[PDB]
C-alpha cells in the first residue's frame, strides 16, 4: 500500500478542503475484477458525481 | 553586528557569527532578519 | 536547438508563419558561413554581439576555435574573414520545424517561417490548428531550428505547410477555414450582403493579391453597392471552376423549376475564378474532397493556395468587425407554441411506454423472433423514446429564426450540430451505460427515490428536460452516469494514440 | 492531528488562534511531519465478514 | 518580451514618422507608412480623403496590432497627386477641429454664464 | 535498412538519402 | 484584501466609498439604495462594492513582527 | 446490524404517515441557535433526522422533497420513509461552487471541479507567517455575484478565488478564436487579476566530519574555490540577504561555504531558482532538530496577467489570453462600458455550457438590483424567463444582448452582443513558468517526410 | 551505365531537388563559382534555386537500382518542375 | 472636397460631467475625439515611489500600485510640465515632477485608515482630488505598523497606462432611432428606447433612411477628477489638432525631398 | 583520395586536382554535409 499521506495542497482554500475529503480506490486484486471507474448508482449522496 | 527580531516577544537582540540562536529575555528560538536599508524604486503601475 | 512554450492565436500571420518570442529567438542561433556577399552584415551582428538581440553569439574560425561573444571579448578578435562561421541569433525569415505531440502524421511536423513578435507565446495562424489538432486552452508546441543549409533546404522543399495542404492519406486538404471566418464566410456570402464604397475599400486593403482595380459594383443606382460574393470573387484565385451545394440546399430544388437561379442561394457555382452564386460554407471551404480549397490546390498549387487561405481570413475577419457575431440566452429560447408542441410530444411518448409496460406486465407482449422478451420490451421502449427525441429536435430546429446564432454556427458548419441545438432547446434524452438503459444498481431499482420494478423513462434515465429548463436531481445524476462512460472511453483511447502506428512502423 | 481534541488548538477561539498566528478558518485534520502538512487519503476496501 | 508602453508611440532612433512608396500596380497611387500611430489618426485621414472627389481609393490598416504603425493607401485622378490629397485632407481636419474647439469654448461660457 | 543506419548515425537510405551526387567537372568550365 | 482604488471597467474612483457604504448598511439601507446614494449607477461600479471582501480586516488581527 | 467503522452514511429526514417529523417548532428553535442552546445534536436526539448508510438505503423510500408527500392525482408512492434534506447536497466541495450546474453538460462540471483547484485566491489568512515553497495570492478577489447556498459552508465568501468580470461573448478581432480570450489592458493596468507569487528557500548548516562543516558566511574570491560570476555583494556578513533586496537570477541569496579537505574553501551557496526578478520578502533563522543553524528565505514577485495566461469561468471554459486591447480599442456600449474579457461564441454551442449564459444574465440582474443571485441547482423558483423579466425592469434588453460600438471606428456593430458580469478565475498556469529554450514518433514522421539529412542532424 | 538504356524516369524527384539545392547552396556558401549573373542576390539558397531553374548546376545524380546497377543523370538532363 | 463645419450644443455641465452634442461631423472624427478623451489627454499621476519603511499587511508594490491610481488635480500645471523624456535634468526636477511625501504610524489602540489626505506634496496646485466626501483609502495600519515613503508624480496619458486616463466613462451614441439600420434587431419591439429617442410610444424604430449618414453624436464625458470635464474636451481637441499638425510637418519634409 | 575545396570548382578544377596531387581522375563524389569533393586518383 502506497500513495497514502500526501502533502496537503495549499493552492487555494477549496483545494485544501477537497484534499481533506478525498477517497482512493483499490487498483489491485479487487479493482481489476470490479468496474471501479463507473459512477455506480450507490454513490448517490455519498460521493460527488 | 546583525540585528534579529524575536518571533514571539518582538524584541530586538544583537547576534554574531557562529552564535547559537536564542532570544534574550524570553528564550524563543525564531528570529527575523529585520529589513534592508538599501533603496529600491517602484513604478506605481 | 529547440524551444517550447504555450501557443496563442494570431490571425494576422500567414498559414506558413510562426510568431516567435524575442527571448527565444535570442537563445537560438544559426551558424552562417562568412562570405564576401554577407561579411558586412555579419560584422554588424558581431559588433552588436549577444548584447542586442539582432546580433551573434560566436565566431567560429577555420581553426575551429570559437570567439565567445557573450562575455565581451576584445575588439581585436571581432575580425571576420571568408570561411568563418558566425552563430547569429535567429531572425525573421528563418525556417523552423514546428511540432505538437503526439506526432501522428507528417503534418504534425511542418516547416514554418519565423516572425519575431512581442510577448512570450508561439503564434500560429488558425487554419493550421486542424493538422496539429491544436487549440489555445494551454497547449504547448516544440520549435526545431534546422542547423545547416542542406537541412534548411530539405524543409523548404519538402515540409513547408503549403506543400502539406493536401494529404496522401485521403487525397484531401488537411486545412480548412475554421471558426469565426467560417461563420463569417457564410454570413458574408448571402444575397443580402451589400457593401458601401468605404467598406469595400477597407476590405480591399487586406486582400494581398489584389491588383489595385476596384470592380464595378453589382448595383450602380440609386446607390453604388457591391455584394459580398463580388468581393469574395476577388479572393478566389485564377480561373477555378467549381460546383458545390450549401448545407441547407433542399433535395427537390435540382429537379423542379429553378434548378439554376436557386431561390435560397443554396447552390454554389464558381466559374472563371468568380463566385457567380451560392452561399459558401464548410462544404465549399472545408477539408472535404472537391472543396473550393481542394480544387485551388489542384489547379493553382501550394504557393497560390497559401495566399488563398491568408486572404480569406484577413479580409473576412475585418468584415466581421462590422457584422459581429455572438451567442446568448435569446438563441437558446423557443417560442411558446414550440414549447407546447415539444411538451405534447413527450407527454404522448411517455404514455406509449406505459402501454408497452402494461402489455409486458399483463403478458400481452409476444417476443420478436431471435430476441428475448426482455430484448423485445427494451427494443420497443427505446424506439418510442428515440423517436420522441428526434421529433422534438426537429420541432426545435423549425423554431429557429434566420437570426438565431446557434443555427448560424451549425449551418455554417463552424461549430455545433443539430443535436446540440436539440438538447439545449428541446430534450437531452435517454442516458445510457454500456449501451443499455440505466442499470438497477440498487436492488430492483436505480435509486432509492423510485419504487421497485420501475421500467418507465424517468426511472431508467430519460432526461425529458432541456439544458435551458435544467435537469431534475435524478436526471442530473443519470446524466453524470452517462457522462462518466464518455470520460472513461476518452481516457482509454488517449492511451492508444500511437500504439498501432508504433507497431506497424 | 491538528485541531483534534489532543491538539493545542482544540477549543481555542478566533482571538486565541490569531494570537498563535493560526488561521481561524483552517480546518485542521492533517499532521505536521518534519514541517510538512500531511493528509491521509481514505482507502476504499471490500467489507470483511460478509459472505 | 514585454514591450515598454512608450514603444507604442515614441519613435526610436532614426525612425521616420512617414514614408511614401509609390504603388507600382496602378497609376496615381501611393502607400504612406505612419510609424507610432493607430486607428485614431488612420480612420480620420481616410474618412476625410473619402470626401475628396479627386480621390479614387482611400484605405488604411494596422498591419499587426502588436506593432504600432499604419499603412494608408491613396489613389487619385491623373493631374492630382495622392500626396496633395494627403496634405489637403490634413488641412481640412485642422480647420474642422479648430472650428469645433472655438464653438465648444463659446458653448461653455453660454452654459456657465446662464 | 533505415534503423541500422540511424543506430550508426549514417544517412538513412530513405528519401533524400536514396541516391548520390557527383560533381560534374565539365559544367564547371562556364 | 482592500477595496480597489478604481473600478476595473471604467476607472471611476470607488476607493473612497467603502467606509461610507458600510455606514449606509448600518443605517439599514438596502445594498441597492446604498449604491444609488453613493452615486454608483453603472453596474460595473456597483459590483466593485457589492462583491468586495474586506479581507484586510482579518489580516489586521495578527500582531506585527516589530513592535 | 453493523456497528463497524468505515461505513459511509448521510443524514436524512424521517417521514411518518406521509408527514415530516420536522415541524415548525424545530426551525424556530434552530433560528435562535446563537443564544438558545438548541443545535443539530438536538435534531438527532429528537429523532427528527437519521443517519442512513449505503445498504440501509436499499430499504428506504426517499422523497426527493416534501412535494412528493403531497396528494396527487395518480399516486406514485404512498409509503415514503425518509426525505432528502436538499438534493444539492449530493455535490461535493468543488462542484458546489458551480452556478446552475443542472444547466451544464456533465463533463464540463467535472472539468470545473478540477479547474477550481487551480484557481488563485487567498488560500489561507495567515499566509504571511507560512513559508510555503510556492504560493499564489490574488490582489483583489471578489465573492461571486452569482452564488450557490452551499458556498456559504465552503467559506467561499471569506476566501474567494476570482473576480467578477464584464464578459462580452463576441467574435471581435479574432484573437479569441478556439478557446483564446481577449482581455481589457486598461482593467489590467487597474489591477484586474493581478497577483503575487511567493517562493521560499530553505538552507541548513551541517557538520559532516571531524574537520569539515558547512556554515553560513559571505564567500570571497581570496578564499573560496567554488566562486562563480554570480553576485555575492547582496549578502550581509551572516551570509544572508535581508528582506527588501531586489533579486534576479544568479544572485546568491544564501552564502554557504564548506571547508575543503590559492584556495581553502569550496562554495555551496544557493542561487535564485529562476531568472525571474523578485524581492526578498522574509528571512527567518532558527535551529533544526539537530541544533544547527537553519534559514528560510521567502521571495515575492508580482505577476501581471500576460497574453499567455490561462483563465476560466466556473463552467469548464478554460482559455489563454490572446491579446490585450486598451479601453479605447475595446467595443463599448452606449453607456461607455467596455467588457473586461471577450470570449468566443464558438466555445458555447458544442460544449452546451448553458449555465455560463444563465450566470451572465443573473449577474447583470444582480449588479443592477444590488443583490447576490441564488444559483442553487434544482430551484424551481429561479427560471430564465423570470430572470429576463427582472432584467427588463432595469432598462436592458431582456435576453442580455446590447448594442456595442466598434472601438476602432465607432460604428454600431450589426449584431447585438451578449454582455454580462461573469465570475472568472486566474489559473496557476502562467506562461512565465513555461517558456523554455525528438523521440520515436518524431523520427517516424521524419522518415515519412524523407528528410534523411534532417533526421540525422536532429540525432 | 551508359547514356542509353536509362530506365529511370526523366523527371527530377522532389528528394533530388531538395538535396541538389541543399548541396549547391552549401557550395555557393563555400565560395564555389556561381554559374549565373546574380543581380545583387546574396542568399546562397536563392542562388541555388536560380541556378536550378537555369539548369546551370554542375551536379550529376547517381541513381541506384535495386540490382546494384546505377544511372548517372546530369541535373540539366532531368525535367525540373518546381 | 473640404472640412466639415460642426456645431456644439452643451446640454448639461457639472464639476463631474458634460453632456454635449456635436452635429455635422464625420463619425470618424466623432470616434477619434472620444478615443482622445480616454487615451491621449495628459494628466499627472504618481509614477515613481521609494518606500523607506512599510510594516503594513500589504507588500511595497501593492501600496505603490494603489498610489499610482490616486487621481491628482492636474488642471493648471499639466500644460506647464515637460515630459521627463523632454526635460534637461538628471532624474527629476520641478520642470518635470511633483514630489510627494507620506509618513504615518499607528500608535492608538484602534485601526488607523491611511488615506490620500495623508499624501502631502511640494506644491499646492497638485494634490489628491478628494483633499479639496471621503478620501481614498491607501492602507489600514494596526498598532505599531508603519508606512513612510517618498513619491514623484509625472505627466502622461492613458495610452501609456490607465492611471493617466482622466475619464470615468465616456458615453457615446449616434442615430438613437435606428434609421441608418447600422444595427438590425431580430425583434425591434423588445429593445428599450434611448435617452435621445424621439419616437412615439408605439413605433419601435425610425423608418429606414437610405440617404442618411451619421451626423449627430451624443457625448457624456465623466471626469475622474484630475481635470474638469469640459477641459478634458478642450485638451482632447487641442491634442488631436497637434497630432495632425505634427504629421503635416514631417509629411512636408518628406515631400521636400521626394522632389 | 584528394579532397578539393569548392572554391576551386571553376574551369581549372581538373588541373587543380593534378596540381594538388603533385604537391601532396575518378568520379568526384560530393560528401553529404560538406562542400569538399572526394576524387580517387
Ligand atoms: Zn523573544
Ligand atoms: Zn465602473
Amino acid at each position: 500500500r502506497a500513495g497514502v499521506s500526501q502533502v496537503l495542497n495549499r493552492l487555494t482554500f477549496a483545494s485544501t478542503l477537497s484534499h481533506l475529503r478525498r477517497l482512493n480506490s483499490p487498483i489491485g486484486r479487487d479493482g481489476k475484477l470490479a468496474k471501479p471507474r463507473q459512477l455506480h448508482n450507490t454513490l448517490w449522496g455519498m460521493v460527488c458525481p | 553586528p546583525m540585528i534579529y527580531i524575536c518571533g514571539e516577544c518582538h524584541t530586538e537582540n544583537e547576534i554574531k557569527s557562529r552564535d547559537p540562536i536564542r532570544c534574550r529575555e524570553c528564550g524563543y528560538r525564531i528570529m527575523y532578519k529585520k529589513r534592508t536599508k538599501r533603496l529600491v524604486v517602484f513604478d506605481a503601475r | 536547438f529547440s524551444a517550447r512554450t504555450v501557443i496563442t492565436p494570431d490571425p494576422n500571420l500567414s498559414i506558413d508563419q510562426v510568431g516567435v518570442p524575442r527571448s527565444i529567438a535570442a537563445n537560438m542561433t544559426f551558424a552562417e558561413i562568412v562570405t564576401p556577399f554577407n561579411i558586412d552584415r555579419l560584422q554588424e551582428l558581431v559588433r552588436r554581439g549577444n548584447s542586442q538581440y539582432p546580433g551573434a553569439k560566436y565566431i567560429i574560425r577555420d581553426n575551429g576555435d570559437r570567439i565567445d561573444l557573450r562575455f565581451h571579448p576584445k575588439p581585436s578578435d571581432l575580425h571576420l574573414q571568408t570561411g568563418y562561421k558566425v552563430e547569429r541569433h535567429m531572425c525573421d525569415g528563418d525556417i523552423v520545424i514546428f511540432n505538437r505531440q503526439p506526432t501522428l502524421h507528417k503534418m504534425s511536423m511542418m516547416g514554418h517561417r519565423v516572425r519575431i513578435l512581442p510577448w512570450s507565446t508561439f503564434r500560429l495562424n488558425l487554419s493550421v490548428t486542424t493538422p496539429y489538432n491544436a487549440d489555445f486552452d494551454g497547449d504547448e508546441m516544440n520549435l526545431h531550428l534546422p542547423q545547416s543549409l542542406e537541412t534548411r533546404a530539405e524543409i523548404q522543399e519538402l515540409a513547408m505547410v503549403p506543400r502539406m495542404i493536401v494529404t496522401p492519406q485521403s487525397n484531401r486538404p488537411v486545412m480548412g477555414i475554421v471558426q469565426d471566418t467560417l461563420t463569417a464566410v457564410r454570413k458574408f456570402t448571402k444575397r443580402d450582403v451589400f457593401l458601401e464604397r468605404g467598406e469595400v475599400m477597407n476590405l480591399l486593403m487586406f486582400l494581398s493579391t489584389w491588383d489595385g482595380k476596384v470592380p464595378q459594383p453589382a448595383i450602380l443606382k440609386p446607390r453604388p453597392l457591391w455584394t459580398g460574393k463580388q468581393i469574395f470573387s476577388l479572393i478566389i484565385p485564377g480561373h477555378i471552376n467549381c460546383i458545390r451545394t450549401h448545407s441547407t440546399h433542399p433535395d427537390d430544388e435540382d429537379s423542379g423549376p429553378y434548378k439554376h437561379i436557386s431561390p435560397g442561394d443554396t447552390k454554389v457555382v464558381v466559374e472563371n475564378g468568380e463566385l457567380i452564386m451560392g452561399i459558401l460554407c464548410k462544404k465549399s471551404l472545408g477539408t472535404s474532397a472537391g472543396s473550393l480549397v481542394h480544387i485551388s490546390y489542384l489547379e493553382m498549387g501550394h504557393d497560390i493556395t497559401r495566399l488563398f487561405y491568408s486572404n480569406i481570413q484577413t479580409v473576412i475577419n475585418n468584415w466581421l468587425l462590422i457584422e459581429g457575431h455572438t451567442i446568448g440566452i435569446g438563441d437558446s429560447i423557443a417560442d411558446s407554441k414550440t414549447y407546447q408542441d415539444i411538451q405534447n410530444t413527450i407527454k404522448k411518448a411517455k404514455q406509449d411506454v406505459i402501454e408497452v409496460i402494461e402489455k409486458a406486465h399483463n403478458n400481452e407482449l409476444e417476443p420478436t423472433p431471435g430476441n428475448t422478451l426482455r430484448q423485445t420490451f427494451e427494443n420497443q421502449v427505446n424506439r418510442i423514446l428515440n423517436d420522441a427525441r428526434d421529433k422534438t429536435g426537429s420541432s426545435a430546429q423549425k423554431s429557429l429564426s434566420e437570426y438565431n446564432n446557434f443555427k448560424s454556427m451549425v449551418v455554417s458548419g463552424a461549430k455545433g450540430s443539430k443535436i446540440n441545438i436539440s438538447q439545449v432547446i428541446a430534450v437531452v434524452g435517454q442516458q445510457n451505460v454500456e449501451g443499455k438503459r440505466i442499470p438497477f444498481g440498487f436492488k430492483h431499482r436505480t435509486l432509492p427515490h423510485f419504487i421497485k420494478d420501475d421500467y418507465g423513462p424517468e426511472s431508467r434515465g430519460f432526461v425529458e428536460n432541456s439544458y435551458l429548463a435544467g435537469l431534475t436531481p435524478t436526471e442530473f445524476f443519470f446524466h453524470a452516469m452517462g457522462g462518466r462512460e464518455g470520460l472513461i472511453d476518452t481516457a482509454v483511447k488517449t492511451a492508444e494514440t500511437g500504439y498501432i502506428q508504433r507497431r506497424l512502423i | 492531528m491538528l485541531r483534534s481534541t489532543y491538539c493545542l488548538l482544540n477549543g481555542l477561539t478566533d482571538r486565541d488562534l490569531c494570537e498563535l498566528n493560526e488561521c481561524p478558518l483552517d480546518p485542521g485534520g492533517y499532521f505536521i511531519i518534519n514541517g510538512s502538512e500531511k493528509v491521509l487519503i481514505a482507502q476504499e476496501k471490500m467489507a470483511t465478514n460478509t459472505v | 518580451n514585454a514591450p515598454p508602453a512608450f514603444e507604442s508611440f515614441l519613435l526610436f532612433e532614426g525612425e521616420k514618422k512617414i514614408t511614401i512608396n509609390k504603388d507600382t500596380k496602378v497609376p496615381n497611387a501611393c502607400l504612406f507608412t505612419i510609424n507610432k500611430e493607430d486607428h485614431t489618426l488612420g480612420n480620420i485621414i481616410k474618412s476625410q480623403l473619402l470626401k475628396d472627389p479627386q480621390v479614387l481609393f482611400a484605405g488604411y490598416k494596422v498591419p499587426h496590432p502588436l506593432e504600432h504603425k499604419i499603412i494608408i493607401r491613396v489613389q487619385t485622378t491623373p493631374d492630382y497627386s495622392p500626396q496633395e490629397a494627403f496634405t489637403n485632407a490634413i488641412t481640412d481636419l485642422i480647420s474642422e477641429l479648430s472650428l469645433l474647439e472655438e464653438r465648444f469654448r463659446v458653448a461653455i461660457k453660454d452654459k456657465q454664464e446662464g | 535498412g533505415v534503423s541500422e543506419n540511424i543506430m550508426l548515425g549514417q544517412l538513412a537510405p530513405a528519401g533524400t538519402g536514396c541516391f548520390d551526387l557527383l560533381l560534374d567537372a565539365e559544367k564547371c568550365k562556364y | 484584501m482592500i477595496i480597489p482604488v478604481r473600478c476595473f471597467t471604467c476607472g471611476k474612483i470607488v476607493g473612497n466609498k467603502w467606509e461610507a457604504y458600510l455606514g449606509l448598511l448600518q443605517a439599514e439601507y438596502t445594498e441597492g439604495d446604498a449604491l444609488d446614494a453613493l452615486g454608483l449607477k453603472r453596474y460595473c461600479c456597483r459590483r466593485m462594492l457589492l462583491a468586495h471582501v474586506d479581507l484586510i480586516e482579518k489580516l489586521l488581527n495578527y500582531a506585527p513582527l516589530e513592535k | 446490524i453493523y456497528t463497524d467503522a468505515g461505513r459511509i452514511c448521510r443524514p436524512l429526514l424521517i417521514v411518518e404517515k406521509q408527514k415530516l417529523l420536522l415541524k415548525k417548532r424545530h426551525i424556530d428553535q434552530l433560528k435562535e441557535r446563537e443564544y438558545n442552546n438548541y443545535s443539530w445534536q438536538d435534531l438527532v436526539a429528537s429523532g427528527v433526522v437519521e443517519y442512513i448508510d449505503t445498504l440501509e438505503e436499499e430499504t428506504v423510500m426517499l422523497a426527493m422533497t416534501p412535494d412528493d408527500l403531497q396528494e396527487k392525482e395518480v399516486a406514485y408512492c404512498s409509503t415514503y420513509t425518509h426525505c432528502e434534506i436538499h438534493p444539492s447536497m449530493i455535490l461535493g466541495v468543488c462542484a458546489s461552487i458551480i452556478p446552475f450546474p443542472d444547466h451544464n453538460q456533465s463533463p464540463r462540471n467535472t472539468y470545473q471541479s478540477a479547474m477550481g483547484k487551480q484557481a488563485m485566491g487567498v488560500y489561507i489568512t495567515n499566509f504571511h507567517v507560512r513559508m510555503d515553497t510556492l504560493a499564489h495570492v490574488l490582489y483583489y478577489p471578489q465573492k461571486p455575484l452569482v452564488t450557490t447556498r452551499s458556498m456559504e459552508y465552503l467559506r467561499f465568501r471569506e476566501l474567494p478565488a476570482g473576480i467578477n468580470s464584464i464578459v462580452a461573448i463576441a467574435s471581435y478581432t479574432g484573437y479569441n478564436q478556439e478557446d483564446s480570450v481577449i482581455m481589457n489592458r486598461s482593467a489590467v493596468d487597474r489591477g484586474f487579476f493581478r497577483s503575487v507569487f511567493y517562493r521560499s528557500y530553505k538552507e541548513q548548516e551541517s557538520k559532516k566530519g571531524f574537520d569539515q562543516e558547512e556554515v553560513f558566511e559571505k564567500p570571497t574570491r581570496e578564499t573560496c574555490q567554488g566562486m562563480r560570476h554570480a553576485i555575492y555583494d547582496k549578502l550581509d556578513d551572516d551570509g544572508l540577504i535581508a528582506p527588501g533586496v531586489r533579486v534576479s537570477g544568479d544572485d546568491v541569496i544564501i552564502g554557504k561555504t564548506v571547508t575543503l579537505p590559492r584556495y581553502t574553501k569550496r562554495d555551496c551557496s544557493t542561487f535564485l531558482r529562476t531568472s525571474e526578478t523578485g524581492i526578498v520578502d522574509q528571512v527567518m533563522v532558527t535551529l533544526n532538530q539537530e541544533g544547527y543553524k537553519f534559514c528560510k528565505i521567502r521571495v515575492r514577485s508580482v505577476r501581471i496577467p500576460q497574453i499567455g495566461d490561462k483563465f476560466a469561468s466556473r463552467h469548464g471554459q478554460k482559455g489563454t489570453c490572446g491579446i490585450q486591447y486598451r479601453q479605447e480599442d475595446m467595443p463599448f456600449t452606449c453607456e461607455g462600458i467596455t467588457p473586461d474579457i471577450i470570449i468566443n461564441p464558438h466555445a458555447i454551442p458544442s460544449r452546451m455550457t448553458i449555465g455560463h449564459l444563465i450566470e451572465c444574465l443573473q449577474g447583470k440582474v444582480s449588479a443592477n438590483k444590488g443583490e447576490i443571485g441564488d444559483a442553487t441547482p434544482f430551484n424551481d423558483a429561479v427560471n430564465v424567463q423570470k430572470i429576463s423579466n427582472l432584467l427588463s425592469d432595469y432598462g436592458y434588453h431582456l435576453r442580455g444582448n446590447e448594442v456595442l460600438y466598434n472601438g476602432f471606428t465607432g460604428r454600431k456593430i450589426t449584431s447585438q452582443i451578449f454582455i454580462g458580469p461573469t465570475y472568472y478565475q486566474r489559473l496557476k498556469h502562467m506562461v512565465d513558468d513555461k517558456i523554455h529554450s525528438f523521440g520515436e514518433m518524431e523520427r517516424d514522421c521524419q522518415i515519412a517526410h524523407g528528410a534523411a539529412q534532417f533526421l540525422r542532424e536532429r540525432l | 551505365q551508359a547514356n542509353q538504356k536509362r530506365i529511370t524516369t526523366p523527371y527530377m524527384t522532389k528528394y533530388e531537388r531538395a538535396r541538389v539545392l541543399g548541396t549547391r547552396a552549401l557550395q555557393i556558401a563555400m565560395c564555389a563559382p556561381v554559374m549565373v549573373e546574380l543581380e545583387g542576390e546574396t542568399d546562397p539558397l536563392l542562388i541555388a534555386m536560380k541556378e536550378l531553374k537555369a539548369r546551370k548546376i554542375p551536379i550529376i545524380i547517381r541513381r541506384y537500382l535495386p540490382d546494384g546497377s546505377y544511372e548517372d543523370w546530369g541535373v540539366d538532363e532531368l525535367i525540373i518542375s518546381d | 472636397p473640404y472640412a466639415n463645419q460642426p456645431t456644439v450644443r452643451i446640454t448639461e455641465l457639472t464639476d463631474e460631467n458634460v453632456k454635449f452634442i456635436i452635429e455635422n461631423t464625420d463619425l470618424a472624427v466623432a470616434n477619434s475625439i472620444r478615443r482622445v478623451f480616454i487615451a491621449e489627454v495628459p494628466i499627472i499621476a504618481i509614477d515613481w515611489v521609494q518606500i523607506d519603511a512599510n510594516s503594513s499587511v500589504l507588500h511595497d508594490e501593492f501600496i505603490a500600485h494603489r498610489l499610482g491610481l490616486i487621481p491628482l488635480t492636474s488642471d493648471d500645471i499639466v500644460d506647464k510640465l515637460q515630459y521627463s523624456r523632454d526635460c534637461t535634468c538628471e532624474e527629476f526636477c520641478p520642470e518635470c515632477s511633483v514630489e510627494f511625501t507620506l509618513d504615518v504610524r499607528c500608535n492608538e489602540d484602534q485601526t488607523r485608515h491611511v488615506t490620500s489626505r495623508d499624501l502631502i506634496s511640494n506644491s499646492p496646485r497638485v494634490i489628491p482630488v478628494t483633499s479639496r466626501q471621503d478620501d481614498i483609502l491607501i492602507v489600514k495600519l494596526r498598532k505599531g505598523q508603519e508606512l513612510r515613503l517618498r513619491a514623484y508624480a509625472k505627466k502622461g496619458f492613458g495610452k501609456e497606462h490607465a492611471k493617466w486616463n482622466p475619464t470615468a466613462g465616456v458615453a457615446f451614441e449616434y442615430d438613437p432611432d435606428n434609421a441608418l439600420r447600422h444595427t438590425v434587431y431580430p425583434k425591434p419591439e423588445e429593445w428599450p428606447k434611448s435617452e435621445y429617442s424621439e419616437l412615439d410610444e408605439d413605433e419601435s424604430q425610425a423608418p429606414y433612411d437610405p440617404n442618411g449618414k451619421p451626423e449627430r453624436f451624443y457625448y457624456n464625458v465623466e471626469s475622474c477628477g484630475s481635470l474638469r470635464p469640459e477641459t478634458i474636451v478642450l485638451s482632447a481637441l487641442s491634442g488631436l489638432k497637434k497630432k495632425l499638425s505634427d504629421l503635416q510637418t514631417q509629411l512636408s519634409h518628406e515631400i521636400q525631398s521626394d522632389v | 583520395e584528394i579532397l578539393l575545396h569548392p572554391r576551386y570548382f571553376g574551369p581549372n578544377l581538373l588541373n587543380t586536382v593534378k596540381q594538388k596531387l603533385f604537391t601532396e581522375i575518378g568520379a568526384g563524389v560530393i560528401q553529404p554535409g560538406r562542400g569538399f569533393v572526394l576524387y580517387p586518383v
